[PDB]
């Protein structure tokens, strides 16, 4: 299912082992591989947000009802209102000079006090995100199983898990394969100290804590049930003081006003009291002990097969083809081989560890990394097995390379997970990790065909050449040996 | 309707131009009298001696002040706002290299050229004037 | 008074509040209009006599439109706004902060920099004329390029 | 008038060298001594500005008046008005929306041209000043007169000349006593290019031009007879527009904020329609040659003087004394002659040469310094002359010594003025008048009564001990003789 | 009540705006009146040619006082913060509240931890040179 | 009464002496014994003021009353009330127009005249380093207190030592009388503070501070005021043609109290203010006090316990015991003994109790020794033993002493000084001495001998005398204080 994406890894677990260390990008897939378990697909689905508090209610649209102005000439006393008791009146005190033209007694300051309804809608809710209760959603699919849809992708071998920093291992029930217990860090990336989710009338936007409070507006941070809207004076006004009156009136709306300013800020996806973050990555380490391979029993297919669709090249170093299964021995394993222009029938990794066929007339999906230059692959067996000639481009120790690269960069990127130093087992178990990751591609290619005691003799070799008489900075050979030694048990 | 020592009629928008007696005969001129509702106003009527003239005031009132209470509903739809501001909000924008930290360094020998060329005399006497100043970029 | 292809009346005190016929009705209502004086004010008087009331309108007629000519013979300053000004005596200094080298002065004002320089840190002062002697007009010069250092 | 100001220097006019430097501050009243001639006292009266061009005409109060306001209908296209070419008028293209209810099919933002008279009040006058148009009155005084009057003072002694940068040259007739015309380079020192007088309500003030045009105004740099007033606006404003009309307004007197921003500026001293200006050197040279010594016929007094009025040191160093003088030899001089405690009456030195009385009972007023310690001002002779004697505090050599210092600094002051390079013997002349303006007191006390035979002859012997083989120190011994050569000749 | 060749009267709620002959027709028309009542303002109310209250032919006073309503712009007097008078008043003191080992200790320990690097190089550059070191660091104290 | 409080000091007053010099704060109580003498418990109750004069008075708020207006025509109006000086009044220019009813308009002299009243007037009362009083109390222990707590309330007296008379005697009943010389030390300056009074709150602030406040002031008679600068309250209206109304600004309590409450609260009564912090450097004179019932014999009958020996962390064990016999006059015998050996166990602090009456609850707070200790307080069978266990070395205790007293001796070192006299001079050298070594010496030199202890100061002499380095010679310092200590 990962071949659709791009950016996809293949990290081959080392055998005898119970971690193997990924990390899963937003938009990223991994796809690991052991010698006895079938082949993983893992792919962070989507990371979320949730449980999130109310923080602020910005208004937007006022309205302003029932003003209400009293008056009073001077020495009567500064006018006073009733409404100045309700938080939900303004009111404001203004001295107007009283002229002969409105006729009491005296001509001085005449105080006035106005007062007014204030009325919000379309207004504007800020929400508070925590680090806690985000929750991020592994999904995981397993090659080899086969499925009776059009497309080879069995629904029953694919299982989900939900982790959170706060419950932060999980175990999916792949059926039949053996629970994968996982257990994984969430680094975020985009702070949630600093962020700040706004609630407008039908969207929402990831904006910073900052512009959000120097946001200047009718703001009131009390309950959502009823609103106090400290801060009025900011969006309404008061006219230029008349004897009798003083008119207020408010600018209205400011739809337009937010929306252009947030506009060029991150759009963040809403979706049933969840919005899915895109910074995320996880920093998990997959135990996979406890699942064991599936299908081992069975014989191997002696009926026909036919292809749906021709090997295409996936970029990736691999090929992939669905090939259908028309035969009557229900349950088989695809035979599954190889080949390469000389004898040489170890040819290349196969992807799609022991592929099996569970129904009549199945649609399994194959994956294999054919080696370097020409090469055939075989599907089945008999005379009407089909077969697919292959010429794979590149150099080889090319690959091996951009392979010590990748291994560099993602060891890297899982540096602190990478390595474990609470006990000194632990921690050779790590070190060990780190050196087979590095040099998958090296062992596993520049030295082929050696013969698996000739290995471990020239490593012998090489240890002796490190201890013999010579300058100390080429002991470094020594200390590759060891390397050489410990990929033997490998 | 007259409450708390004040007085008020719910004026209307046939109450425009015409007195009413009510210890003085009294009458308004409010452009925006209308339909009363919720978008109401209401607020004094200074009674005002004839040796004057009207001022100012929406309405003048004789010897007797009268408190008014029409809407500005008229024409059903609701009575102009009158904006007066631009609210305009600040907006939100957008939001070690080793290319980056040479720029440091390089705003730092361009920053202080005397201890630079300080730094360069004392190393000399190569890569270790360099690793130098990149330490001393560092420490400042 | 119609003049200029324009119907004009002059309104007054008593006209407001009262209906005006002419080939319409009409009538106003402004509450500052007065009597001609030398301020006045003129605009017309659009017919908004269809069946809904007025609206943002101090005057309306019924057939004809009319323009009028109340003016504020009340016997005003909406909008008060004072104009700040530059402070004068900051003038003097600031035009001369731009100006270079003409506000030099060379002949005394360099120097009375050179005494405020050795008065303001005389510990280097000292220390500088003391070397200059060690090694005549030499130690004058050092001064002086020293309280230009600085 | 002379003595009562402070700083009353005097210089000894050479006799036959008719060239005689003064520098006139602001108070600065110079009594200058001719052997030959009776005194001056020359000291600037003022130095005016007047009739000087017009430059800009700030409204500070603004009137407003007849608006009219022309309507269309929304989307009916913009409305015009007549007055919108008028100059006298101002207009402004306002778009509000007229509603339903004012009266139109369309409503919405529509079209809103107000227009109206725009007319002044108390305007500023800026008006700049040159180095033209600022002259200088300088009073000249002399001294011997009889005053039939209590005051002192005759009028036959004081006159008048007006001089401009333009008319540099000017004589004073000082009645039979000659005529005294003088030249005078007017240097100011207060750039008048820079400043600009500001023509308030009915005050005058001095502001800086930068200061004046960069205030905030509405102006006109057109005629006096009719103002342009473009940049009107800053005066007034509309208020809000109204479907119907709209209604526009100034803003208030503008006197008080700008004398408030003003009034740390200094206020000019009105005057017969111009200002006078504080502190402008003149550097003039006097030639004195055509003034003749009044009654120098007459015969010597007889008869009884009466002091009125104890001898009131004017405290710059010299005594003055009010003097009667009733007798019937009216056309006489007042004998006067200054002995002090030595035989030797050549100590004295008389200010008042040649001091003559006209009528009977005539105040005159003399003046005289005593030589340095006790002395006696006797002021007749026979038998009722009257006698003072004075005590001189301070020291001979030191008065000596603060004359040099002040001939130093006043030919500092009139470096440039005070030299001549054109002709030769015209800058030999100006090097006398300076070597005397700088020697004059250290030669008359270091050498008094050496003997003019003997100051020759003392010069000549310090020229020749010059001639000797010594350093170049002792070589100033020829200076000194170009002193005693060039000074004690004249 | 007319005394001192000044006519008085205790005018009241009721009387205020009614013409009350007295040589001539007079009237009040003022608000703030009341009952009478300690708070009591006492003018003229002058004769007026055909102001709260004008009059007539013959002009008098009022004493009314305002027990109705018997208080505006109660701004309280700029006080000084008690908490820093102390440290004021011993501002302008001098040279009494610096004993040295109570507060000069003090700030030799705080500089020299303030600064650390001078305060070793001084150390060391003292050492080179006992107590000597004792004296420069207080003197270094004191430089700064 | 002394068990309950903290900082305990104990100071061992040499026999044949008749110095103690003790210094006492409010939370401060001073136990000492002195050999051959009952115990002490001196401190001091309650540092307080009184009878101060009065400074000042602040008028906190203000009322206006029958104000009088007189307006003149134009071309200058005078008031009757303007020679008043109860009243405040103004001359304002404003003329009554043609309509007002003068004949011209225009501006002209109005004065405006009114009762200035003055009520919640704030009082200032400057008060003197003299006339501060202080009530010094002493308990002494060792009696029989026929009440539950161990208070035999003849055992306690109390004096007033006001700066004046520095010396007062106390008449404890029976035990002698003992008398204290002290000079006092108040910390609150009294130069830079005055008593605020508010309407019935009390406050201690700046002199300058108080001075500086601006308000319309009175300095006259407490009766009546003069209100100088009355202003301060009292706004005019606007000047209206017909008169000028005047009111006053507002009352100021709230202003007040919020600048004045970071300041210290003195709560006040019946006319006295406590005064917390002062120091009180008294020297006590007891050599006219005597023991009581040292005639008796040691106690036959039982006792009886009540609560359990309750430490006080002073290195003390108090325990109230009862008695229960016929021989009403019984004096208390109490051996405190230690786990080890059997050898008397150290200081005991009450001490020579007795019990006057049948049926008397004492308190016997002793010290016990370092290690594990058992107190043994009656004769025979009926005793009342008891474990205590003294958690902490010896030597610990022993340098603790010593640094308290070097801070006690440089406390009290201006009086702890006497240069008048040399006999004064070798007194107060003795006590000072002892003060700052005996802890040293009771510890380090403890059953050493007194003739064993001598020999050793000799020892030490001839040594400082040795041939060595002349700054060793401090060994020869030591025998000095060695030997002092033998006067102990």
């Amino acid at each position: 299912q990962c071949l659709d994406v791009q950016s996809r890894d293949f990290v081959q677990g080392v055998s005898g082992g119970t971690w193997v260390d990924v990390v899963l990008d937003h938009d990223n897939c991994i796809t690991i591989v052991a010698d006895g378990k079938p082949s993983f697909d893992i792919r962070l689905s989507k990371m979320s947000m949730s449980k999130f508090a109310e923080y602020k209610r910005y208004c937007l649209q006022a309205t302003m009802s029932d003003v209400t102005s009293i008056v009073a000439c001077p020495g009567a006393g500064d006018a006073h209102n009733d409404k100045s008791k309700n938080h939900e009146y303004i009111c404001k005190a203004v001295n107007n000079d009283r002229g002969w033209g409105n006729g009491c007694v005296l001509f001085g300051k005449g105080s006035m006090e106005t007062c007014g309804k204030f009325e919000c809608k379309k207004k504007m809710a800020g929400k508070l995100v925590a680090r806690e209760n985000v929750e991020s959603v592994v999904t995981v699919h397993v090659h080899g199983a086969s499925a009776t849809d059009t497309k080879g992708v069995d629904t029953a071998s694919t299982a989900k898990a939900t982790i959170t920093p706060k419950a932060s291992v999980a175990t999916l029930n792949l059926n039949d394969f053996g629970s994968l217990e996982v257990d994984c860090s969430t680094d975020v990336g985009m702070d949630f100290g600093e962020i700040v989710v706004a609630d407008m009338s039908g969207k929402w936007w990831i904006v910073n804590k900052d512009w959000f409070n120097e946001l200047a507006l009718p703001w009131s941070t009390a309950s959502t049930t009823a609103e106090v809207w400290q801060a009025r004076d900011r969006l309404v006004e008061f006219g230029w003081p008349h004897a009798a009156k003083q008119n207020i009136y408010d600018i209205g709306d400011q739809e337009g006003a937010v929306t252009a300013a947030i506009a060029q800020a991150p759009m963040a996806k809403w979706e049933s009291d969840k919005v899915e973050l895109i910074s995320g990555i996880l920093k998990c380490k997959v135990k996979l002990g406890n699942l064991k391979l599936r299908g081992v029993t069975y014989s191997m297919c002696a009926q026909t097969f036919t292809t749906e669709t021709r090997p295409a090249d996936t970029g990736h170093g691999t090929v992939a083809f669905k090939v259908k299964y028309v035969g009557t021995d229900v349950p088989c394993r695809v035979p599954l081989h190889i080949i390469d222009s000389d004898g040489g029938v170890a040819a290349g990794r196969v992807i799609t560890a022991h592929p099996f066929v569970m129904k009549q007339n199945d649609y399994i999906i194959l994956e294999v990394e054919p080696p370097f230059g020409d090469s055939k692959i075989e599907i089945g067996t008999g005379t009407t097995k089909l077969v697919e000639a292959w010429h794979r481009k590149g150099s080889s120790i090319g690959n091996a390379f951009t392979a010590t690269y990748k291994g560099i960069t993602k060891l890297t990127v899982l540096g602190e997970h990478a390595w474990d130093f609470n006990s000194l087992g632990g921690f050779g178990a790590s070190l060990g990790k780190a050196v087979h990751t590095l040099f998958g591609g090296v062992f596993r290619v520049m030295f082929g065909g050696m013969g698996w005691l000739t290995k471990i003799f020239v490593g012998a070799v090489l240890v002796w050449l490190g201890l013999g008489a010579h300058d100390k900075t080429i002991a470094t050979t020594m200390i590759l040996v060891g390397s050489i030694l410990m990929y033997m048990a490998v | 309707r007259t409450v708390g020592d004040l007085t008020w009629l719910n004026v209307s928008t046939t109450d425009v131009g015409k007195w009413i007696r009510v210890k003085g005969e009294c009458f308004v001129t409010a452009t925006d009298v209308g339909t009363w509702c919720s978008d109401s106003v209401g607020y004094e009527c200074p009674q005002i001696a004839p040796a004057y003239d009207p001022e100012d005031l929406d309405c003048y009132c004789r010897n007797t002040s009268t408190y008014v209470t029409y809407g500005r509903c008229k024409n059903g739809r609701s009575g102009r706002s009158r904006s007066k501001r631009a609210i305009t909000i600040a907006p939100h924008g957008e939001a070690a290299t080793p290319q980056r930290y040479l720029m440091r360094v390089e705003k730092w020998v361009l920053r202080h050229p005397l201890p630079a060329l300080v730094l360069v005399v004392l190393g000399w006497m190569h890569g270790q004037r360099a690793m130098y100043i990149v330490l001393m970029l560092l420490v400042a």
